[PDB]
């Protein structure tokens, strides 16, 4: 809800479910960053002639 | 969160550096009465 106190009160009852959704999305985003670093690391560590 | 130092910073996503102001009052955050240029 957009700035509605009553929907926020309802959210407090369902807050645990909402927190779980954020944690799962945050974990997925961290995993995507980890995949980016490893792929670039394989490209790196090789001496390159200009 | 920066747990080891315990210091914290607030980031606004894709917002012009000039627009946001310290102690911003133009926008009101319902969730927090108090929230804590570069």
């Amino acid at each position: 809800c957009n700035g509605f106190q009553k929907c926020e009160q309802l959210l407090r009852e369902y807050g645990q479910f909402c927190s779980k959704i954020n944690q799962a999305l945050h974990g997925a985003n961290l995993r995507q960053d980890d995949s980016v670093r490893n792929l670039f690391a394989s490209v790196k560590s090789s001496q390159s002639s200009p | 969160y920066d747990k080891e130092t315990k210091t914290h910073a607030t980031l606004f996503g894709s917002v012009a550096c000039e627009h946001i102001s310290s102690t911003m009052s133009q926008y009101s955050r319902s969730t927090r009465s108090m929230l804590k240029p570069v």
